[PDB]
């Protein structure tokens, strides 16, 4: 018998970028023009001569957890699904749903960015619990969108599955060497 | 090494809302054989 | 280089080891840790019990076979202390040297006094009885001889298993993806292979699991590293060549297959996939469902005597999970989806290595003792709160 209420639909039509985003054909967009590895320290460069390109950056496993990176919490990303150029990438992947803040992640990130124009205006919206800030003024930088996600099937390799790939048996006679000298107590 | 601590209709009934819920849910002479078993 | 690996691997399983020691005291009703000497391949828990009310507790037995080296292989006898309701060690002893290597020892459910032993050295199934135990004398120089030799394979067995209800009825299935039930009182001595009730070639690679029904001598199910679950029924005529059923059941191979023993229509199935799968005879077009949890290979599953919807799990991320049934389609809070599925009821962690086997102790409820890799052993039940 309670109320139920329920939140908007977003809407969102990138319709006016489309000359750029198809810019060059494909077949030809193939190659990022550079490729940067993540750390909440990086900063692209100034990419006015790229537009309509697209780069690729790589996140590891750590970076996506709450409570290792620092600038998850500050909540550094404005507009929505076209952000500027000083957005944090780790929060556009958070935003853009590719994946949870809540459950911990275990794979490599690879993520691929178009390079956009300036906008007149970043909307910001809030989804995923992720509330991206709007800016209103005139941007300086680019503006980047996801252009595919790519997870890696293999990030690490935790030594006890290295050694799961040795026989029980066989294995487990190196286990009992081990425990004949072990030098302490 | 031992740790000690001294301190029924609800687990069948929960079994039965199991049977329930996953029959719900779910809806050669191999068969022959499984419906000679079936009830 | 691959040092730093290994030594913070070890440590983490280190890590892993006092944060479950820690906070023990607030997740179990009972546990008891034993070191004991050698590495316990199997161990197989024992319908006959004691119950000293007086003095207060309950013993029950087990059936370990373990190794002291290589070549050395034995077996023992253990008793287990229980606390009492109603109103503290683990003791080792009957310690008989095998001949050849113990990966499987199953004794037969109405007679104790038999247990079918293979290993993964030798590809003949050795059965022992009263006086072969009886007989063999720990002066001795020289270890027992079974009851009998039996010998179809030319791979070593993987495993093996009587029939609940036939009476001396056994299966085993070998690592040359072959089958063979057997029928031990139609031996004779000049016909040794007399015993050889049906041989199987329904497995295309290396089976990793044959085992009956609970409820019924005619029906069993075998699965093989192809992938492949296969339904068999010994008193078909082309079984020898036809399965009863052939399904596609994971995309991996497949370790091990459980029966429901109080239903006779689930059984489970375990795969390197790192997902569990159920399986109800009358919708074999269709998996039933299936359990996430374990990030890498799981190894071994069981059903829990007591109650069905009751199902454990063993891994090789040195994790035990026990799966509630009753939570299918269940409505989980957004924290709660942090531990996974809402199906999942428990997660026991108290080892540091691969944990080897398990067996729940059918005498008590909700408890259950473990074997690992590392010569040690753990009888553990959970708190009522989280069932009660």
């Amino acid at each position: 018998q309670v109320r139920q209420f329920v939140s908007p639909i977003i809407s969102i039509d990138n319709s006016a970028l489309e000359p750029f985003l198809n810019r060059y054909p494909a077949s030809e967009s193939l190659f990022p023009v550079t490729e940067y590895e993540y750390t909440p320290w990086l900063e692209f460069p100034l990419l006015y001569s790229s537009i309509g390109k697209f780069v690729r950056v790589t996140i590891d496993i750590k970076w996506l957890n709450a409570a290792i990176n620092p600038r998850l919490c500050r909540r550094e990303i404005w507009g929505t699904d076209v952000y500027t150029d000083d957005s944090d990438i780790a929060t556009i992947l958070a935003h853009c749903g590719c994946f949870s803040l809540l459950k911990p992640v275990r794979k490599i990130a690879v993520v691929d960015l178009y390079i956009l124009p300036p906008l007149v205006h970043y909307k910001g919206t809030r989804k995923n619990q992720i509330e991206s800030r709007s800016w209103s003024s005139r941007q300086d930088g680019i503006s980047l969108k996801i252009k595919e996600v790519t997870w890696k099937p293999a990030c690490a390799s935790i030594f006890e599955n290295s050694i799961h790939t040795l026989t029980l048996e066989e294995r487990l006679q190196a286990r009992l060497e081990l425990s004949r000298s072990s030098t302490f107590k | 090494n031992v740790y000690i601590n001294s301190y029924d209709q609800s687990s069948q009934s929960k079994k039965q809302n199991r049977t329930t819920n996953w029959r719900r849910w779910l809806e050669a002479n191999t068969d022959i054989k499984f419906f000679s078993e079936t009830t | 280089q691959a040092s730093e690996e290994g030594i913070n691997q070890e440590k983490c399983i280190n890590e892993e080891y006092k944060i479950w020691k820690k906070n023990s005291p607030f997740l179990y009703d009972l546990i008891i840790t034993r070191a004991l000497e050698w590495p316990c391949m199997s161990l197989q828990w024992y319908p006959e019990q004691q119950i000293f009310a007086e003095h207060g507790y309950t013993e029950q037995k087990m059936f370990l076979g373990v190794r002291a080296d290589v070549g050395k292989y034995l077996l023992a006898v253990a008793s287990i202390q229980l606390p009492y309701l109603n109103q503290l060690r683990v003791n080792i002893s009957n310690l008989y040297s095998h001949p050849e290597s113990v990966c499987s020892a199953k004794l037969m459910p109405q007679d104790d006094s038999c247990v079918a032993t293979v290993g993964n050295y030798h590809n003949d199934v050795l059965v022992f009885d009263k006086e072969s135990f009886e007989s063999y004398s720990s002066a001795s120089e020289s270890p027992l001889k079974p009851k009998y030799r039996l010998t179809k394979h030319t791979q070593p067995c993987t495993s093996v298993c009587w029939n609940f209800l036939s009476k001396g009825t056994l299966v085993s299935g070998s690592q040359d993806a072959t089958l063979s039930c057997w029928d031990l009182n139609a031996y004779n001595e000049s016909d040794s292979a007399s015993v050889l009730k049906v041989h199987i070639s329904s497995h295309e690679k290396q089976v990793s699991d044959v085992r009956f029904h609970y409820k019924h001598q005619d029906l069993l199910a075998s699965v093989s590293y192809d992938q492949y679950l296969h339904v068999h029924d010994i008193r078909r005529p082309d079984a020898s060549t036809k399965p009863a059923r052939s399904v596609h059941a994971h995309s991996g191979p497949i370790h091990s297959v459980a029966f429901n023993p109080h239903n006779d229509f689930i059984l489970a199935t375990c795969s390197t996939d790192k997902t569990i799968a159920l399986w109800d005879l009358r919708n074999l077009n269709q998996r039933l469902h299936t359990l996430e949890g374990h990030e890498d290979i799981v190894t071994k599953i069981s059903f829990s005597p007591h109650e069905e919807p009751i199902l454990a799990s063993t891994s090789a991320d040195r994790r035990t999970l026990v799966w509630d049934l009753s939570r299918i389609g269940e409505d989980q809070p957004a924290e709660e989806a942090q531990d996974g599925p809402p199906e999942l009821l428990f997660m026991h962690g108290g080892h540091t290595s691969c944990t080897i086997d398990m067996d729940w102790c059918p005498n008590y409820n909700w408890t259950m003792a473990t074997a690992a890799e590392d010569n040690i052993l753990q009888i553990w039940t959970p708190s009522r709160s989280i069932w009660g």
